[PDB]
């Protein structure tokens, strides 16, 4: 039972760490969206400039 | 994309480039 308690507490804490990893990717992905939109407008401008 | 162009041509049209440079009908 004592070994089980370590796994129960360990896995529960591990799941909390996994939730943090999802947040990191979402925040990084969110910033990339505006970078994409800025690149899209720049491409349109070059078509009008050439 | 790039290099996607249609070329418009413009020719100099004036008296010099039409043969009418000095066109006179009197002495």
């Amino acid at each position: 039972a004592n070994r089980f308690t370590s796994n129960i507490k360990g896995l529960t804490q591990a799941a909390r760490n996994a939730n943090d990893g999802i947040s990191v990717a979402q925040t990084t992905e969110g910033a990339l969206s505006e970078i994409n939109n800025n690149l899209q407008r720049v491409r349109e401008l070059t078509v009008q400039a050439t | 994309n790039d290099n996607q162009t249609i070329t418009i041509d413009l020719k100099q049209i004036d008296a010099k480039t039409l043969g009418l440079d000095g066109f006179s009908v009197k002495n």
